[PDB]
């Protein structure tokens, strides 16, 4: 535990006093000596040095995924989770606490130290008039060397309304895209209804008013599907079919449970017999089948539903809902428009092509040309900074902190005071009290005045938006993602294997 | 952290004692002794610490800052070397004190900008139209050297050289474009400015060269003559490549792996009068590169005539062992008009100092180039200094407060290695100059001894960021 | 090592003591050099004391325990515990600081104010049904009546001692009593009065009937001045500007007599004697002179009041003065007696005793200064509090509450200051057998904001309400363990160079 | 690191009772001690044992306390007692490793002990003190460890007798320090005189004039004494002197206490002897005559006739008799392993610990006795669960008192408790 809690503090001081502008600098020293070199960069200093320190190793793949997202901030992840490792000394003697309920209390920390940064970020997307009309011209620019070049007007626009009608994440995992023939792209238009190519039912109306949406995977047919290699002994032939139908009766159990919930739409990956699906007639329920994957996640994020497969309890899940359940036939095929779907947020693009090379061009193509306007939302959007940021976390930690249990009481409660290291290294560095700085900046924002920082140049506490002194959102939640990642590997460490050398 | 710059404070305050007393003429010269038995003398504080070998990381930087020196002002290597070393042993006390070094770093360089105006305001404003002030600041820079009555003559040839290249907003100027040819025989009364080109050696002395051709083409051609390696037919065709373009001038890079040029090609050329100059330096390459406007050309192929020169008239002067060929009128408008003074004298060890003595007399005059304006030198730059931040601590508040008392306190100490050098007291020479500042400001006039502003200036800027990046390191590691 | 033996010397030596506090705590064994003559006891100030300390740190921690024991006598080993998790906490600032810690015992102080207010609010008593509490003190106050001349009527004086208790509702002190006595009258005649009583009635023309009066101290002499002039060198052309002399000292004090007018008091207090012209003024300016205050009746003045005493003018305008609505000046046994009365939140009383002579005085007064200690020590006896941990919690986020408004050096002084409070049901799990993590964790989380009255069970191991057990602390334990425990860190951190002792 | 400190003890103490142990019964194995002063004794007493062996460690002490107690009030079982005490020691080891704290490790001692005086008190069968054919043959049995056998057929009416005139009802605590045992030089085992009223231990005087004897003596007729010539002063007074009386029993006489007052010399005692004190204060305090002719007789017998007294004090201050030799514990071992599922969290893993470190009395017993170790305790847990006191040591007249049982729990509750909860020692002087 010395080697991965003590050991690793002293990998993460080369990286300590190297941070920021003011910071210190770090000497790697070969044995001809002249061939040294003085930098601040951590990744460098990090990689030159060789480490016989077999949990240092850890350390190292944790720098090469922060360096793939941005080239930035790899330096502050080493020390953040540097801290929570010196911290972990004191969680062991006179705390006495399981390493992973220690872990978990992060994750309930990140949850609310994320929502905090949210509330109190601003951006630069104000005049929306001027960054709302740039926003189409970028995507003409994506374009080039592909066959959407044809009409910039009409392509580019069903691509800004793809992104800021989300609200929301910006992920991929929101938009849905449908590969359709014997047509052409211009007739391509935007519909949030939806659409997926497979059809439900026969006799059933194609109209549903007032629709409850219930996602489950489960196979209620013919079960063990491979026939092959069984052995059936029966005296007779009729005795043999009497196996089947004792499955039967009891399918009412899991219908019935179904029937409880009071819901006219069912959600089914596998097929369903006519017996247990004539029943779903009387009682109105309609089966949807050939969910996929993602048309299961999906589903569930529009209606809000939820993606188990099992029902632990009656009468308690996530049920969704919609209002109306259009069904229509375009292209000599049906397709389903859903309709009044409660807080959905979402967006479908159905492209219609004219033959097979035309749709994997044109959804390759989009996915790069959503990716830049999607990252205009990570980009340019800002936080308070100067020690702002690093305090108003704490104050979402206390407020966890409150009422919690016996067992991370003092885990969630240690995490507050690694949050208020990052302003104190810095001041350090700056060459002013730290811990002046540091106290009179957690009496400030405790009650009132959120936006108050430190300001380096003064030594005293000032407005960060009357500075101009701002750093970026998508660096704060990469820093944290990779410390967290980080650190629930290192903490559930009880003993240390040298890895092989190559 | 405080015990690793400590360690390297010690250790590169006794380096920068042991150069303090080698400052001046009259200094104590450092003797070095290599591991191959070659032992040097002199009072020069880069070369000391170039062959010193030293085994301290932050103590190397030295020879980088020395670099600086001589490249940027070219004069004061030692004193920058005692500016540095004041600046460490003063900090000793500021790290008792509690000082973190982010503020003394800081101080320094606020301090260095602030003393620049000081100097500005008490420095006598003078224009390179007076040619005045320019022959009488080479003139008496060379009073260190054997040379002396010739030195007169020597000080407009710098003087007329520097201000064609330095025109007006042109700032710094490549000293590489001037390129000082030593040879044995002549003298030094007999000099030519040859402001076209100046090669570093002679022309064929075989049979059958000419020697001297008029109106004909520069360029710089990496290929050589040599046998297959039937002759006759071969070379045959080198030649009939080049008349295409009428190059008449071939100069061939110096190689020791294989001949510059065969017995049997110089028949050939010597019907078309085509000169060929051989042992063209490396160095060489890049230097007619650029004054001359042409292209190094590898092969046959790429041998164009856009790529050559011109040259009004390439002859070989007669002169006592030397033989030396100029060109005149390259004719180049994208070139500067450079200058290659050639340096000829009897003895070896005349052209080796004078070429070296010239080297100071043309960084002197180009500092006057950036910066217009001299400060006589003698401790009068450093202790005027100190006089204004006296009155000017006590307007400033907190930690840097101490660190302006502390900054003019660290500036007494180069003064003060002169008089120790010069025999004389070291505080009560300091006391004579403070109490007749009341009086007089500059006054070493009557004297004449000059010194530019950018040796000061620069001297003082270097230390500030040497000393900066010292206590940056708080850890030395090993790396590999 | 001078700082590390007063903190990792006094650790070791305190963690000794430390595992044997509760019932249910450790032993520990004390041996000696032949090791026959050695016992076992669970006694933390005889294991301190037995044990011989070369360490001369440890030395001053002996005498500081002997003051709990002959001042009260009961929780000495919890005064040793609680100041050893106080030199913990002190040992964090300082390695982190390096800053004299003058600056962090500031801190303590403005720490254990706050801790004392919390424990008020919440602290119950015995005093319930009061007629049998009173029915008792009056036969005991007349069994310290014997062998004193007092004694020949008991239920006379007994009487005015009962009134004299139970009516305070507040200190006990003896500065709230006022003793006046005279001559040439009977013991029987004594009566008791709830005013603040004086003699020699100030001024001859000023008014005997005063409304809304307010008391300032000060110290000046306005009459008079220049007493001993012997040996100065007195160089003058007349007589006469030997006079002029003090008359021009006195001048500048009218800059002086101006403010008391600013201060909108119409009565002022003085030791000495004021001379006519700015005594005259006062009638004007509506300012009454007030003589013969002394020393002890100002102090006294000043508390019932709710004043402040000072002998100097700071700044005009800003004082804590105090109030009186009517004064009445009264003449009885051929002395002029002053009477003041109508005091805001005033609370006092004052016994006139009628003595045949000298001798009867004397013996009277000192007589009931031991009578009234007895009766009024069972104020601060039997009165307890919510026990279980409840309490010490309960201090514990009262300091948490100073920790909002606070400087930024002396954050981390106060708020290491609640953590030491959080040690003792730390050290009281431990030594009973429990998880200390997981019991303290879930007490603070629940005691943080209101409806809280959870405490420590040890029967259960785990937290329950400790008013339906009935475990309750005495209410002077708490103060006492407190107060000695502030002052025992006090000597350790104003020492910061330890000279090693002559060892013996 | 406080608690190694503490481990550092229980191994010293574990050695200690491990060296005992090899002692414990008639068969076991005596232990040769060399005093520093060159005195050379050996013995299997364990009370003899801990006494000389001068122990400097602190806590290893404790043990000799226990064993001066367990001699006090029970009598019996000296050896026993260390026996159990380092059991609950090796026990506790294991505790240790798994982050218990001796404090519920000694609050679960008290709750085991008081928990297996009622389970024995089930299966003891409660006797009286009116019946006096009893107490006859269990004075005999434990006469049969010594040399004399048939001569002790006579002293057991002689232990009985004396006690059941000072029992009365409720007495609890009977000291018998009131009761001396006499030792004189001369005579034999059956010559003996109770003297209900008080024995002492001094002769009367040999000069002349010495009445020697008195009627109605307390005026004072019979004097005592911690000149020739004042001897013949209260010649003439008739007031019968005694003196050279020893300083030990001054405190002895100070609380037994004439009718008549005469001196009866059966050969060479000359002893005085008296009857009928008749004090309501004093009670009737009986001192033990032993005649013998050689040296080694009146010793042994002194020490048998001991242990007699302190198993009718068994009786007296506990009624009921159990089997010995182990029989008791094997089934207190299993009804507490089979109730440990009754309770909750760690106390309930202290039970069953508990029952195994009470199995080590009866295995120590058949190992001593040279009988197979793990063979004899499986056949005790066999028969013990047909039938209920069967096993026959009650046709082997081996009968242990249920106090020295109930003692030995009881005292080594309080041992052990006393050993854990030292967490460090110091130098104090």
């Amino acid at each position: 535990r010395l080697s991965a809690f003590v050991g690793a503090i002293a990998v993460g001081d080369l990286v300590k006093s190297t941070l920021g502008p003011k910071g210190m600098d770090k000497l790697l020293q070969s044995a001809s000596s002249n061939t040294c070199m003085v930098t601040n960069d951590g990744a460098t200093i990090l990689k030159s040095i060789p480490l016989d320190n077999p949990a240092a190793k850890v350390l190292v793949n944790i720098s090469k995924v922060q360096d793939d997202e941005v080239g930035d901030g790899t330096t502050s992840v080493t020390v953040l989770s540097a801290e929570l490792l010196r911290e972990a000394e004191k969680l062991i003697d006179q705390s006495k606490i399981h390493p992973q309920t220690i872990i978990e209390g992060y994750r309930l920390a990140s949850a609310a130290a994320l929502d905090a940064l949210t509330k109190a970020a601003v951006d630069n997307s104000h005049d929306k008039t001027m960054f709302r009309e740039d926003l189409i011209h970028i995507a003409k620019t994506t374009l080039s060397s592909k066959i959407l070049s044809q009409d910039k007007d009409h392509f580019a626009e069903l691509a800004t309304n793809a992104i800021l009608r989300l609200k929301g994440s910006t992920n991929l995992e929101h938009i849905q895209i449908i590969k359709i023939l014997g047509g052409k792209l211009s007739d391509s238009f935007l519909d949030e209804g939806f659409i997926l190519a497979k059809k439900f039912g026969n006799n059933q109306p194609k109209r549903i008013e007032n629709a409850k949406i219930l996602i489950a995977n489960t196979t209620l047919d013919t079960d063990k599907v491979k026939i092959f290699g069984t052995k059936f002994k029966v005296d007779s032939t009729a005795k043999l079919a009497q196996l089947e139908k004792a499955e039967r009766e009891k399918m009412k159990n899991k219908i019935a449970k179904i029937s409880k919930f009071g819901i006219n739409t069912f959600i089914n990956r596998q097929l369903i017999y006519d017996y247990p699906e004539q029943l779903f007639t009387d009682l109105g329920i309609n089966s949807i089948e050939h969910a996929d994957f993602e048309g299961v996640e999906r589903l569930a994020l529009v209606t809000g539903g939820e993606v188990v497969s099992t029902f632990d309890e009656p009468s308690k899940c996530k049920l969704g809902e919609c209002d109306v359940i259009e069904e229509i036939m375009l292209g000599e095929q049906p397709f389903l428009k859903f309709s009044g779907c409660k807080a959905g947020e979402a967006c479908t693009i159905v492209l219609r092509g004219a033959t097979d090379q035309t749709l994997d061009e044109a959804e390759r193509s989009l996915h790069d040309a959503l990716s830049v306007l999607s990252q205009t939302t990570k980009e340019t959007r800002t936080v308070l900074g100067g020690g702002c940021a690093e305090m108003v976390m704490s104050k979402a930690v206390d407020t966890e902190a409150q009422n919690i249990d016996g067992k991370k009481s003092l885990a969630v409660e240690a995490f507050a005071r690694a949050l208020r290291q990052l302003p104190t290294i810095l001041a350090d560095n700056a060459g002013f009290d730290s811990s002046e700085l540091v106290s009179k900046l957690r009496s400030s924002i405790y009650n009132g005045i959120s936006t108050s920082g430190l300001d380096l140049n003064n030594g005293t506490i000032a407005d960060m938006r009357q500075l101009g002194i701002v750093e970026s959102y998508k660096l704060k939640r990469a820093v944290v993602s990779s410390a967290s990642e980080a650190a629930e590997v290192l903490l559930r460490v009880d003993n240390i294997i040298r890895a092989r050398p190559r | 952290p405080q015990e690793v710059r400590k360690a390297n404070i010690i250790a590169a305050r006794s380096v920068a004692d042991a150069i303090r007393t080698s400052l001046g003429p009259k200094g104590m010269d450092k003797m070095i002794k290599t591991s191959r038995g070659e032992i040097i003398i002199s009072n020069d504080g880069h070369t000391i610490l170039k062959q010193m070998a030293i085994l301290h990381p932050v103590a190397r930087m030295l020879v980088e800052v020395s670099a600086a020196q001589d490249s940027e002002a070219g004069d004061g290597t030692t004193s920058v070397v005692i500016l540095t070393g004041a600046l460490l042993g003063a900090a000793e006390r500021l790290l008792n004190k509690g000082i973190h070094p982010t503020i003394i770093a800081d101080s320094f360089q606020s301090a260095a900008k602030r003393s620049v105006d000081i100097l500005l305001e008490m420095c006598h404003k003078v224009s390179l139209s007076d040619r005045e002030q320019l022959v009488r600041a080479a003139s008496t820079s060379l009073s260190s050297k054997i040379v002396s009555q010739y030195s007169s003559f020597l000080a407009p040839l710098a003087v007329d050289s520097v201000l064609k290249i330095s025109d007006e907003n042109s700032k710094n100027v490549d000293l590489n474009d001037i390129r000082l040819v030593k040879k044995v025989g002549g003298t030094i009364d007999d000099t030519e400015m040859i402001d076209g080109v100046v090669l570093t050696q002679t022309a064929i002395k075989s049979a059958g060269g000419p020697t001297r051709k008029e109106k004909a083409k520069i360029g710089l051609i990496q290929f050589q003559i040599s046998p297959p390696k039937e002759e006759r037919a071969y070379l045959l065709n080198i030649c009939k490549k080049i008349k295409k373009a009428k190059c008449n001038v071939l100069l061939i890079q110096k190689s020791i792996l294989r001949d510059a040029v065969n017995d049997l090609a110089l028949h050939f050329l010597s019907k078309l009068n085509i000169m060929v100059v051989k042992d063209i330096e490396r160095e060489e390459i890049e230097f007619l590169s650029k004054g001359l406007g042409c292209k190094p050309i590898a092969d046959i192929e790429l041998f164009t005539e856009d790529r050559l020169g011109s040259a009004d008239l390439v002859e070989e002067i007669d002169s006592d062992g030397s033989k030396i060929v100029r060109v005149t009128g390259i004719r180049n408008n994208n070139a500067r008009p450079t200058v290659s003074v050639v340096i000829r004298g009897a003895n070896n060890m005349i052209i080796d100092e004078t070429e070296r003595s010239l080297h100071d007399a043309l960084c002197v005059i180009r500092c006057l180039v950036k910066e217009r304006g001299l400060i006589a030198g003698g401790g009068a730059p450093e202790i005027e200094i100190s006089r204004r931040l006296s009155k000017e601590a006590r307007s400033m508040e907190g930690v840097q407060a101490f660190i302006w008392q502390e900054f003019a306190s660290a500036l007494e100490v180069i003064p003060t290695t002169l008089a120790e050098n010069a025999g004389l007291n070291s505080i009560k020479v300091v006391t004579e100059l403070r109490s007749k500042h009341e009086n007089g400001e500059l006054n070493t006039y009557e004297e004449h001894i000059l010194q530019p502003v950018l040796v000061s200036t620069s001297a003082i800027t270097l230390a500030s960021e040497c000393v900066k990046s010292i206590l940056r390191i708080d850890d030395i590691a090993f790396s590999r």
